[PDB]
């Protein structure tokens, strides 16, 4: 019992600890998902539904299974009862529960680190909601940014310094990849739940965009 | 049976008629046919009363469940749904003769204009739903009546005590034109039942409100 | 109910009647037919109104659905495809009277020539589909009015507008010979819905537009 | 088996150990909960039905499975019989027995501790009832006030002490507040109380400037 | 069948006949629908005998089950809800033939009003339940007699004695103008069961103290 | 195998052992029940059946599952057959089965030990009978008293030396009282209830309040 | 078929005839339709033969089924219940034409009074069952001949014997008005059959007692 | 495999043997079943079928099952049959498989050690069969008597010295109680019952209180 605990939660700790890191942090316009990713078309940030984004650390086909199982999640709330109802505390929650099973239940633990961000429906004043669920279950409520994968603290500091309420876009996402280099186009991941769109508010930002906001003044 | 509801400046109101049928015998003179489910909805059901009553218990029980899983409440569009999917379930009962309709009242906390945060909206056995968008509407075997009288009173809905005499008075005309439409009993002290709902909430209106308003409809009808 | 539906060099007009009935009794005026189920898609139901509007959302989420699960939506024969069975499995309700058939119509990102981009398909209670090469097709209880109207209108159409107003117009029609099609209501000022689709996605044609294209049409008819 | 049940039972009681307090009193108006929670979002305290509230120690994950079983519970037995027949002592009778199958069936067992309470319905006159229930389904029955998680032994001693039936909810406040210390502003706490007054549904939150007033 | 029952000053009054039939053939004398289902309730119920006993005791075992698993009983909204849940469970069957329809009355021990705590709940076939304000309310074959010979009666009730009366007489009525209810057999000494219940609970009225009653009703009418 | 037995009889023993103790005597009216007990409302005596109690300790969640299968038992085969059917023999027989299987399958033993009484049918002479019902589904036919839970056998001399039969309610409360303390007390700490035999249909009544009081002193 | 049965001070008799028919064919002349099913009580069947037989014997089985198992019988009551529980099992088939109704005789042991301790119950082909407090019944084809006659020779009854001189006479009355049901057969010898229970348990009726108070009511009615 | 077996045999045996015991014989009358037991209403000693009668030593919840699936065995094959075709060797066969397998496949096996006999049908001429099924499925057929329960050496020892065939109720009962102390005996500590062959159908009857104690002197 004890033991076996134990010995689930450093795997799951030191198989998190080997992954690629990710931030997520509030800026002005929303909420901006930075990722570290060479891969050109295996993807560790994504939608969840209109509002609402994740982001996640940590062994690809485990959180990729977490990322459909939350779509369907959220797909199926929003057709039982309407699409407004579906909330990022929803998702994070189930998260939550999922996790503490998989945890306790199956074969191996999920090596995986998760972030549930939410931001306001168009025209509607709410500050984002940022969530962080580990992989026992673990739920934590942020108001400015999420560290998951690799070594946390040196990126957490980092921004824990260079973090200032309603960013810029490109001041946040220079912040953002500072702190993790504590790294190009072709190596990064990233996308933004953008609040000032009508109804999905989910972008992602690749390639000549993105490199144009990584160098523009 | 007949069911009204109608928006009023700021809120709704729905009331309801008493009388309960087995064919042409009358069963029953107090019966409740509305009832507040949720602190800002009533619903008012026309059918067989066994069923009437489940969709309207059960009715807020989901909503209150949901309440209290989720920390808040459904939007309007969310209650809308679920009483839809519950009339649609009893389908197959409907067409064996264990048929129930609603009608839906209710104040929505997050439209953008107060003044316009009221919401009616009608049933088929179906599930299918609609907004009612010209401010009143009926439901029951009296309905038509009462729908027909209200098209002619409405313009004289300005708060909510007009509005809830008109209401009032439309069932006054269901239970002038329909015999299973019980109209006001000053025998026994009998009188439709009706809730008002604004951003304070849903209450009931208290039976004596009603009773003055259907003297005055009479009086008024008498010379 | 009368749902339009036709092709324009570079975009498809989707359009649809208010009208709800219960028997011979108006049940319902502002009611709408033709949503936007996707960037570059719109569904217009004839029917069951409770069947009607659990198509058309559940279709919706589908495809989203989809796009979000696989990073890329469907391709417009999967979306078809979609649809096709959705019909097919309501039809045991639909033999006993809970019948909806949909119109599609949308712009396929991926056809090669962007000026016959614009793709209009129909639907049978068993969800047998047919991918209108002809340009124009309708569905309901005044489909043959509107689609009669549009054969001999169809030659006018160039642009979106142009279609936009031989939409209005053969719902006119439609309205004029079909009692169960509710046509232009200038009183209460309520007019048919329509969705327009180019490569820059579907957007609701604003009222106004309509309410002068229903007025052009009543006028020159007097 | 000794030592499996040995285990088990050092797992959660080192689990709840390290977890933040809550604490529920009875004051002159009903029942309050209060808790440390530093999140804006996630609740330890919740509504069960009309007179009976819940709280909650240890890993939220688990006490909130543990909560919305209450929740199904409760809804169903209202409908089934009458919104009356649910009571406190139903709740807590039902997380006993579902705390002792966990704590012996789950795979791991529950790092959690229960507090169900349950008020008079409207213009009643009925004394509060306080059960808690721990992560082997234990059910005692409290007169005055519970505490759970955390290091309990100073916030009961500072309870048996500064507690005094019949208080206001100031002064019930300021006790739970100090009782909790042995072990806070707006920002670090969840305050509910189930409210006697209420007509129907007593459970109310107190929250954001409405909380900071009565400190 | 005629069931009977009525609110009095302090307490409810439940009262019915004794026969039993098979088409026009009297198959039973002495049978008996009036059951203490607890210690503050009763039922009485009209239908297929098969059914109507099965529904007494298992309701009542019902009852009991739930005071001895909670300690507590059920309240009276409780108590109709079962019934009700109970009368609907045998709907189907009820469509075939053997349909069984009760009436429930008894004293909320939790009503703020002691005299006026009564309760009397009439039940349709699916379930559907009504409170009775009015004071009385029969089922069965007479129930129609019988309640209008209470509409006219029911002034006089102002005790247990006046309502035990009034009750009596009432199936005295429905017997007259009904072949299906029995009335009182002063040949086999043979009368209706009735049950009172009040504060102190729900007693069984002795034989005795009816049959006083109808033959003061009898000797009434000559 | 034979260890696993052994541990699972050891665990449950410490269990009871831990437990607050639980007392049931025959005396003149019937059987009577006391339980050491600080709840208002959590019971450890329960009616069954019509003239069948029940009485037990150890950890409340599983002799309360115990308790409402008991319930749901008597009150079927009552429904299938006849309430007279029902007897105590069949409930303890059906104990001793069900937590015999508890016992062998179950995840952990159940730390209780039961005690089922009977008392005549109103109008009928017949004593008393009482059974208990160990933790491993053992059953014993006691012709007295039974005792249960905590250090029981302080609570048992107790008993032999003071016992009668024929005792009145008051009597035999305080009897059982003083039993009680003999082995480590009032109203806000005990429950106690009787099956009565003199009672016409239900036997089963609790005792509780000002009545208890003024049964434990004078 | 008919079979009778009767109250007499200290018991009860139930007595039964022996034909079979397959519409108006005779298929069988010496068939057993009352039967033994416990120390204290007798079972009679008429209907559909395969049922009949087969609700005896299940009936007999699952008494002493209960005996054993729990160590002492069932209550009557208990008896009564599983009787009516088996006959509403078989509502389907019997509305498929397997019907069968049975007649149930007993003595209660447990009875206050043992001049009284006799039991007759009828059922129904969905389980309602009535104990029968005037002392006869019967059931079959011929039970309203039977039950007209006891009704006229009942005053009679003060001890067993005079119980099954009845008992027969009613039988014989109802072979006089019902071709199903068969009189006594003198040129073969064939009789009904009767089981008496008294405080002693129940007891076959001996052939030839039978037989002598057949022909004394054959030799009564002919002079 | 061989630790689990032996445990499993040491387990029942030392069950047993902590049981008190139990005696059938074959006597004049039919078989006499004389059984230790202090209890006034818990059997061990039962009613099988017409002409069938059991006994048991061990655990009373664990043969109390095997008796209640003997009866249930037997009334479905007399039903299903006839009554005439439920023979003591099937009951005995049943009991043989049914031990061997919980002996088995069972969390704990069963302490339980069982007789199965049978007597010869109302006026017929036949020798009483006695068998003897053990914890483990073992099935032996006995001629004379079966002892089972405690320690039963002493108890057969004094059978062997003391028994004869047909004895008399009165004699049988006597060699019965005296092998039975050899391993103070009166009716409050015995159960007593008899498979009498001169019963019309069943066989099976207890003797008690007067009736016992009159045989007893
Ligand atoms: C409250 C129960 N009650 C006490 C004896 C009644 O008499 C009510 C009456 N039952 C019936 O007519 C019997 C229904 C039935 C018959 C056969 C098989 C299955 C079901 C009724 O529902 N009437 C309907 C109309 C109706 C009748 C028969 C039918 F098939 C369909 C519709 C009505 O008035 N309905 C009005 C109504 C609306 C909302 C809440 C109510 C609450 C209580 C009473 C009435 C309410
Ligand atoms: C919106 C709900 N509402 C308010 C109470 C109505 O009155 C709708 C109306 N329901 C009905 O007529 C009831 C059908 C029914 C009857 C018995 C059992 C089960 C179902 C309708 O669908 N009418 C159809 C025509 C029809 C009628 C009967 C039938 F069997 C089949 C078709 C229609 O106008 N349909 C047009 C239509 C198309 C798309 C979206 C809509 C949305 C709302 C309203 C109408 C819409
Ligand atoms: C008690 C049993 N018994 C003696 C054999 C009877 O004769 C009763 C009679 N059964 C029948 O008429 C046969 C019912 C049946 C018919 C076909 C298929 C399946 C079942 C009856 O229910 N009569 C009803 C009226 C009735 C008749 C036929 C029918 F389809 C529906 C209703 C009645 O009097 N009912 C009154 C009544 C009310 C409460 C408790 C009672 C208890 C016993 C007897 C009567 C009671
Ligand atoms: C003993 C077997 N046998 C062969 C010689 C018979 O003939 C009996 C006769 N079977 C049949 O008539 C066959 C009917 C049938 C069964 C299933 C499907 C289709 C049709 C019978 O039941 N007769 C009934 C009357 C009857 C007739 C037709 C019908 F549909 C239902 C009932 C009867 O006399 N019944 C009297 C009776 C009562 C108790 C025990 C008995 C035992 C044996 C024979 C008779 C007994």
């Amino acid at each position: 019992m004890e033991q076996a605990m134990r010995e689930r939660s450093e795997l799951a700790r030191k198989g998190i600890a080997r992954a690629k890191s990710v931030v997520a942090l509030a800026y002005a316009g929303g909420v901006l998902f930075v990722a570290e990713n060479p891969s050109r078309s295996l993807q560790k940030i994504s939608e969840l539904y209109d509002r609402v984004g994740f982001a996640a650390a940590g062994k690809f086909n485990e959180f990729d299974n977490l990322r459909r199982g939350g779509i369907q999640f959220a797909d199926t709330r929003g057709y039982a009862y309407d699409r407004r109802d579906v909330t990022g505390r929803q998702l994070a929650n189930v998260y939550a529960q999922t996790l503490g099973t998989i945890f306790t239940e199956q074969a191996k633990p999920y090596e995986v680190e998760l972030c549930v961000a939410e931001v306001a429906h168009y025209g509607e004043t709410k500050r984002p909601e940022l969530y962080r669920i580990t992989y026992d279950g673990s739920i934590a409520d942020e108001p400015h940014f999420v560290v998951m994968g690799g070594t946390t603290e040196p990126i957490a500091n980092a921004l824990k310094e260079s973090y200032a309420e309603n960013a810029s876009l490109t001041d946040a996402l220079r912040i953002a990849v500072a702190a993790l280099r504590a790294l190009g186009v072709a190596s990064l991941e990233v996308a933004v739940l953008d609040a000032n769109r009508p109804r999905r508010a989910f972008r992602r930002i690749t390639g000549s965009a993105l490199q144009a906001l990584l160098v523009d003044q | 049976t007949t069911i009204v509801a109608l928006k009023y400046p700021g809120g709704v109101v729905m009331a309801g008629d008493r009388r309960s049928t087995q064919g042409n015998m009358i069963s029953g003179r107090d019966v409740r046919k509305v009832y507040i489910t949720d602190d800002y909805t009533a619903t008012g059901i026309a059918g067989t009363a066994a069923v009437a009553v489940e969709f309207a218990r059960l009715y807020a029980v989901e909503l209150e469940h949901y309440e209290k899983l989720e920390g808040v409440p459904l939007t309007f569009a969310g209650k809308i749904n679920r009483l839809a999917i519950m009339v649609r379930g009893n389908l197959a009962a409907a067409m064996q003769g264990l048929l129930a309709l609603p009608l839906l009242a209710g104040y929505d906390i997050h439209a953008s204009d107060p003044q316009s945060a009221g919401r009616i909206v009608s049933f088929d056995a179906a599930g299918g739903w609609n907004i009612e968008e010209e401010g009143y509407q009926a439901v029951g075997s009296g309905s038509l009546f009462a729908k027909s009288s209200m098209k002619k009173l409405y313009s004289q809905v300005t708060d909510g005590d007009s509005g809830l005499r008109v209401a009032v008075e439309a069932l006054y005309d269901a239970a002038d034109d329909d015999s299973a439409t019980g109209g006001p009993d000053l025998v026994r002290g009998i009188f439709p039942t009706a809730v008002i709902i604004d951003a304070d909430g849903a209450v009931d209106v208290p039976e004596s409100r009603i009773a003055e308003l259907a003297r005055a409809i009479i009086e008024s009808r008498s010379g």
